[PDB]
């Protein structure tokens, strides 16, 4: 099998970031037995009660972190004392958990408190938590003594951690810092003190009954009680399917593989943190799947499943799991497994005989993110057209933060003492409230989520929370770990909430909320107060009753602020203030067009590029009416109207704007009488062509039209466009293309010479290169922009980061147009486009990916669920392959533009400079670097928006009088057409003509570098045209004696001299005498 | 450098003193002439110019070699010159794909006639600095808005309808 052999050997690759040591297995053995002798020596204590135990180890250097409250003999209902410490070879170790990942990893040991110090009847009330944290504060005076017999205090250290981001559950760090000592291991410890096998009975620990019966559900109390109690039999059931299975190894790898991949791991889910489904979660997922007895009570898998089918399975199982919303799971120690389809709306799978919930450590809102990124990663698995086995795999979801999600609101939680609760938050918790959501990071958030569900609705794809400032160190010296977190003596700072958002549903401000009718609904009343005070009761339009909420939306600040200000402080508290500042620091950066609510409207909103192509269509339609004796076959638009994704939408009359033409491409009949010359068949085809300028002056006036030669193609200036002028002054090109250029290089390419041989073709590469497909190509455009509407602000943010940077005038415009598409037409192995910002660092990290000395893009137009197959695709990877072989340094073509359309991959990648466009890579990953190190800021938008423009040639600063912001529409009002052509190309800026022209006069040595976005770059001022000097070693020392070379040898040396630097500055003095500021020579 | 004005190719240099402005750095124009016999008429009894400075005029090439006019007042005729581009895009023409080196027009009819004007430019090729003062300062004109104001105006209908009706039979 394909699937079965190609997969081992794109993760054999990657095996070796995970690989394993033997003299690192050698030393954590030795370091493990060292441990148990320790542990060994810890013997019993007398018997002591709770005063006792305070007579022992209250006032203790090596104090146990305890539960909360702190340790009173208020709940002295029963003894504490320090029992016989049991040890045992397992945890991490017994089936080998611990990875040597680029992160690293830890380890587990089998530690719980004993049943002389845990007792059943203490279970009740969490009395059994502050009698183990006495037995184990009672045993850390002998831990520090009699079990510190390490020998290795010079290289590792001993100290008390918290496990899961909890107090209750210890974590012992006993490892080396960077005899017993972990060094070559270079991984952590973790054990506590738990309830021992079968302390509490499944009807104890059942989801209604609470360990700590102060009762509610107890999401944590109950679950790390039953978690402690059957850790053992976990393992040993997960060891007995790992011996059973052979391939359990291989499936555990890509389990902790695809953990990696999702950025999860077994720590708290259900508690406001990323986690859950990790080590813990594929070891039981896994061998409930292999053990069979699904929702149906079937055969899931088997243990004959192969290394890349269990794989495949794991990854389609993942997406097809039944147990948060769906369904849930029973298995017993070993006499049956069997799963149902009761969806509980929450994560739990309550064993039958192992009497744990299994998912109760997640939450369904937790799983919501899971089972939407496993249904992308199942929909990955089953596709076999992108080579992405190995990058989807090693893809990190928490690797790029700013990229995987769209918008983080996060809040200062200033929690105070055990007092001053009540200030910032208000979740006034009860007797079984405060049973089930007794920390502040799980009754805020889940007052949070409610109001969150109740407020946005259907707003929200998936609900992501974290809370920073939990300490994990546990102070032995002090009571538990406690610090200065935010000005709180609890251990809560900040809280962070992820808005992961479905665009489609969350494109409502300010409409339709909650519905109401005669019978009054309960979230129709309430949706006042759920929205803070915005969504009260209106009017609907189909004469019914809905909610109004109130949202606003902006294209210079984000629309989640707003909703979050409208419905929190109304709602829940005011203290708190929850928005993205870099969202407001990067739209507002973003350039907007000129027209009327620009800010009103978010970018989602493209009703100026709609009224724009509307306006086309209505010409198109009037000029596809009227007939003329000539016959015509089709005008198909491919310009900026036709786009409307480019770096500003359109204006409200743009003057002498960059983009103001909208090219539309407009074909003849079968004219091929016209003889193979370029001036003789436009000559012979301009019959009605003269007749038809004339004629479209009258005809449709209140348009325009024209008949000049066009220079932008390359040796052909023989043509008649009409450069189109609407009544409001916007502008347009209907250009006639005719297929002399084809039929030149084809049948009459004979006649052209040695110096014309490979320009022969020239003529029609230059008709093509905007000719060939463009017209399928705007048709394929529409369905991509109405699919992705953030593709379009992710493409504007590219475009003006391109033109701050001054990096993208050395190359053409259809590839860097058709290169942003790339994250939301193929998301995979990241996130969507959901934000600008998220997709232009996507963008940056996708062409850091496509390295082009190495690797040549390649890319498949795939319609949003047309796709190329691999034998398709086969052609573009040999072309490309071909030209890395041709131009391995990538002069000609450093990347390859490679599409379904453009099989060559040199269809818009010629003439692309090599050392410009590793500059330009390197400039954009150290951007990228840049704008991750500020922070999320001001700062860190403009870390990938200000370029240094200077050590250069030639200086980028100049001062021009030819200032045309106002006609570009770039701000620091006309509504009509010019009254002549001439005057229309006066009133634009003439100096980013004057340096292309020297730049293309000088592209041997003095290359004048610019930005293509000249309006963007230009902004407030957009006089100054922007030069970057790049020098060729021929500027200012010698070359060989060459006079017949036609190049600038003249005497400076006797014969041997170069292109002289003063002869270059004075050629270039009465070009830039006009602007002159600074320029000199090389 | 300015003293500096002759090549080993048979090209005698008339290094070109300009005005050092912003965009330069008495700037000396670098630009030679050699003195070519082939088929061509520039060729005939003249020097085939080299290194031409960009930026050209109706006598900038002319101010080029202007040493000679500005002490010899150089008069006489016009034979032919050429290899003069303005970005080079002119050596594959539209109409011919489809069906010296780099000299400037610094250029004459024969040698007897240029006495005053190539042989005295050979002469100032030594005196480029001895007679720098009657070197012409070549303070050519500012590049202005207009000329690419009339490079994308609308072209003339009747201007190309007339070619277009005289090329239909």
């Amino acid at each position: 099998l394909f699937k079965s052999n190609i997969f081992k050997l794109q993760i054999d690759e990657l095996l070796e970031q995970v690989k394993l040591k033997q003299k690192h297995v050698l030393k954590v053995e030795k370091f493990l037995h060292k441990l148990y002798d320790i542990l060994q020596e810890i013997p019993d204590w007398e018997e002591k009660s709770l005063a006792e135990v305070d007579s022992f180890f209250k006032n203790k250097i090596v104090s146990v972190p305890f539960v909360d409250p702190k340790p009173i003999p208020q709940n002295t209902n029963y003894k504490f004392n320090y029992k016989k410490p049991d040890i045992s070879l397992i945890g991490s170790f017994a089936l080998k958990a611990g990875i040597y990942q680029p992160n690293g990893s830890s380890i587990d040991t089998l530690l719980t408190m004993p049943k002389e110090l845990f007792e059943k009847k203490d279970f009740l009330n969490f009395r059994c938590l502050h009698k183990r944290s006495v037995y184990l504060a009672y045993l850390t005076h002998h831990l520090l003594i009699l079990l510190k017999k390490d020998k290795l205090d010079s290289f590792l250290q001993l100290e008390y951690s918290y496990f899961d981001n909890d107090p209750l559950l210890p974590i012992l760090r006993i490892s080396c810092s960077k005899d017993y000592n972990f060094y070559k291991t270079r991984f952590s410890i973790n054990l506590l003190i738990g309830f021992p096998y079968k302390v509490f009975e499944p009807k104890k620990l059942l989801p209604n009954r609470n360990c700590i019966r102060i009762l509610p559900a107890t999401p944590l109390y109950n679950f790390s009680v039953l978690s402690s109690s059957t850790h053992e039999n976990y393992l040993k059931y997960l060891y007995k399917t790992k011996k059973q299975t052979e391939s359990f190894v291989e499936a555990t790898v890509l389990g902790r593989l695809w953990l990696q991949q999702r950025g999860f791991s077994s720590n708290m889910s259900h508690s406001g943190s990323l986690g859950g489904f990790g080590t813990f979660e594929f070891t039981i997922l896994m061998a409930a799947l292999l053990n069979g007895g699904g929702i149906n009570s079937n055969k899931i898998l088997l243990h004959g499943f192969s290394s890349y089918q269990l794989f495949k399975g794991v990854i389609k199982y993942l997406a097809t799991m039944d147990l948060c919303h769906d369904g849930h799971l029973q298995f017993h120690s070993n006499p049956a497994s069997k799963y149902i389809d009761e969806g509980f709306q929450t994560p739990t799978l309550f064993d039958k005989s192992t009497k744990v919930n299994i998912l109760t450590k997640m939450t369904v809102s937790s799983y919501q993110i899971l089972k939407e990124y496993a249904g992308e990663t199942l929909r990955m698995l089953n596709n076999v057209v992108q080579d992405q086995f190995s990058n989807i795999f090693l893809t990190n979801i928490s690797r790029f933060d700013n990229l995987k999600y769209d918008l983080c609101y996060d809040v200062q939680l200033p929690l105070g003492k055990y007092n001053n609760l009540e200030t910032s938050l208000a979740a006034t918790f009860g007797s079984m409230e405060r049973v089930k959501f007794i920390t502040l990071e799980n009754f805020l958030a889940h007052k949070i989520t409610n109001v969150a569900r109740y407020a946005l609705g259907d707003r929200i794809k998936y609900i992501q929370i974290e809370m920073v400032g939990q300490k994990s160190d546990f102070p032995i010296t002090k009571r538990k770990v406690y610090s200065n977190t935010g000005g709180n003596h609890f251990n809560f700072d900040f809280v962070r909430v992820k808005l992961i958002v479905n665009p489609s549903e969350c494109d409502k401000l300010v409409t339709k909320g909650p519905a109401h009718s005669e019978t009054m609904s309960t979230e129709a009343a309430v949706f006042k107060n759920f929205w803070g005070i915005k969504s009260s009761l209106r009017r609907f339009k189909d004469g019914s009753i809905t909610h109004c909420c109130v949202w606003s939306t902006s294209s210079s600040e984000p629309i989640i602020s707003s909703i979050v200000n409208f419905a929190l402080q109304k709602h829940v508290s005011k203290k708190a203030q929850i928005s993205n500042e870099t969202i407001k620091k990067f739209h507002n950066f973003l350039p907007l067009p000129n027209l009327p609510s620009s800010a009103k409207t978010s970018v989602l909103n493209l009703s100026s590029f709609f009224n724009l192509k509307k306006s086309f269509d209505d010409l198109y339609k009037i000029i596809f009416q009227m007939k003329l004796p000539l016959s015509v076959k089709s005008i198909l638009p491919v310009g900026s109207a036709f786009r409307y994704t480019s770096l500003c939408q359109p204006v409200p009359f743009a003057y002498s704007d960059p983009d103001f033409f909208q090219d539309v491409i407009l074909e003849f009949e079968t004219s091929p009488k016209w003889p193979d010359e370029i001036t003789s068949l436009e000559k012979a085809k301009t019959a009605f062509l003269l007749k038809i300028q004339e004629e479209l002056s009258a005809n449709s006036s209140t348009y325009r039209s024209f008949f000049s030669r066009d220079e932008s193609i390359p040796y052909n200036l023989e043509i008649v466009t009409l450069n189109i002028l609407t009544p409001e002054g916007y502008g347009f090109k209907f250009r006639v293309l005719t297929e002399r250029d084809e039929i030149l290089y084809l049948r009459a390419i004979a006649n052209a010479r040695n110096e014309l041989k490979p320009e022969l073709e020239a003529t029609f590469l230059k008709f093509t290169a905007k000719y060939l497909a463009s017209v399928r190509h705007t048709r394929t455009l529409e369905n991509i922009s109405h699919s992705y509407q953030f593709y379009s602000p992710v493409v504007r943010l590219f475009k003006r980061w391109l033109d701050t940077h001054l990096l993208l005038g050395h190359i053409t415009d259809e590839l860097a147009e058709l290169i942003a598409i790339k994250p939301f037409v193929d998301p995979a192995p990241y996130f969507i486009p959901g934000s600008l910002e998220n997709g232009f660092l996507k963008v940056l990290k996708f062409i850091s990916q496509w390295n082009w000395k190495d690797d040549p893009l390649i890319l498949d137009l795939v319609k949003p669920e047309e796709r190329l197959t691999l034998a398709q695709y086969k052609g573009i990877q040999m072309n490309f392959t071909n030209l890395r072989n041709s131009d391995p340094n990538g002069t000609h073509l450093q990347f390859f533009v490679a599409s379904k359309n453009d099989p060559s991959g040199i269809l818009y990648s010629s003439g692309i400079p090599l050392p410009i466009a590793t500059r330009l890579t390197a400039l954009a990953k150290v951007a990228v670097n840049l704008l991750q190190t500020h922070g999320l800021n001001q700062q860190t938008i403009n870390l990938l928006f200000t370029p240094g423009l200077k050590d250069y040639d030639f200086v980028v600063d100049l001062r021009t009088p030819i200032g045309l912001k106002s006609s570009c529409g770039i701000l620091s009002a006309p509504s009509n057409f010019p009254e002549n052509l001439n005057d229309l190309s006066e009133k634009m800026d003439p100096t980013y003509q004057l340096v292309k022209y020297l730049n293309l006069k000088y592209k041997n040595s003095l290359i004048l570098s610019s930005r293509k976005y000249i309006g963007v770059n230009g902004g407030e001022k957009g006089d100054k045209n922007v030069i970057t000097g790049l020098i060729k070693p021929l500027f200012k020392g010698a070359h060989k004696f060459r006079v017949n070379l036609d190049c600038n040898v003249k005497p400076v040396d006797d014969e041997n001299v170069i292109l002289n630097k003063e002869a270059i500055f004075h050629e270039i003095a009465a070009f830039g005498n006009d602007m002159v500021i600074n320029f000199e020579t090389d | 450098i300015e003293d500096i004005s002759a090549m080993k190719n048979g090209f005698i240099v008339v290094p070109f003193k300009l005005p050092d402005h912003k965009a330069l750095p008495a700037s000396l124009h670098f630009m030679f002439a050699k003195r070519h016999q082939s088929s061509n008429s520039n060729e005939s009894d003249c020097l085939f110019l080299v290194n031409l400075p960009l930026l050209s005029n109706i006598e900038h090439m002319k101010k080029f070699v202007g040493q000679l006019c500005g002490k010899y007042d150089t008069v006489s005729h016009v034979e032919e010159l050429l290899y003069n581009d303005e970005f080079g895009l002119h050596e594959v023409d539209l109409s011919a794909l489809t069906s010296p080196r780099n000299t400037a027009l610094l250029k004459f009819v024969d040698a007897a006639s240029i006495n005053n004007c190539w042989n005295a430019l050979k002469k100032y090729s030594n005196l480029h600095a001895k007679h720098p003062n009657e070197l012409f300062e070549w303070t050519y004109t500012t590049p202005s808005f207009t000329t690419f104001v009339n490079f994308y105006k609308p072209l003339d209908i009747d201007y190309l309808k007339e070619d277009i009706h005289t090329h239909m039979a």
